[PDB]
């Protein structure tokens, strides 16, 4: 992006481990955790990683992450807090791959913010 | 949420496991029915009490009747 101008991408596998080990790191220093476990600083360490991926003048970075919901829970703090940053959600279903159908998209249940005329 | 092993699911016989108003419309339907098939048992244990001592009665007489088969053999 930088040093090249290109379009980027970048995968990760997940992003909900990303979020678990920052509660690790965070619990053997010693800080006292938030909501249902996790660390305080939440929100800023999600926000100092997902603010680097932006569209500059020179180039960009898009992004793909994975997510993982836990306990069936959407407002489980921390897919609330990853939320707050998506841009469109993809969905893969087992029941449209036993139709016979490449790739397995949902398209009744995947979203995308920018829909708008 | 059910269509996953993490999303809760239920047990078999659990709405007499609340105690709700399901639970007691339950258990006293159960008493409205097998209180009056309780007095159509209760009185037919006249006759076959009866009957049980005729078909020993039955058997008897069967008996009896090898007996004299016998009996009239020897003569």
């Amino acid at each position: 992006r930088d040093q090249e101008g290109q379009d980027v991408l970048l995968f990760i596998d997940n992003i909900f481990r990303f979020t678990q080990a920052g509660s690790e790191v965070s619990a053997l220093l010693g800080r006292i955790p938030s909501a249902v476990g996790y660390q305080p600083t939440l929100a800023t360490d999600m926000g100092t990683m997902q603010e680097r991926i932006t569209t500059t003048k020179k180039g960009s970075i898009t992004s793909v992450q994975a997510i993982y919901v836990p306990a069936d829970d959407l407002t489980d703090p921390a897919p609330a807090t990853t939320f707050a940053h998506l841009d469109a959600t993809t969905v893969l279903s087992r029941a449209i791959a036993e139709l016979g159908i490449y790739p397995a998209v949902d398209p009744l249940d995947s979203t995308s913010r920018i829909m708008d005329p | 949420s059910s269509d996953t092993p993490e999303g809760v699911r239920s047990g078999a016989g659990a709405v007499r496991d609340a105690g709700g108003a399901f639970g007691k419309k339950e258990q006293a339907d159960e008493e409205r029915y097998f209180r009056a098939r309780a007095r159509e048992q209760l009185a037919a244990l006249k006759k076959h009490h009866e009957n049980e001592i005729s078909h020993h009665v039955k058997e008897i007489e069967r008996l009896q009747k090898e007996i004299e088969r016998h009996k009239q053999s020897i003569k």
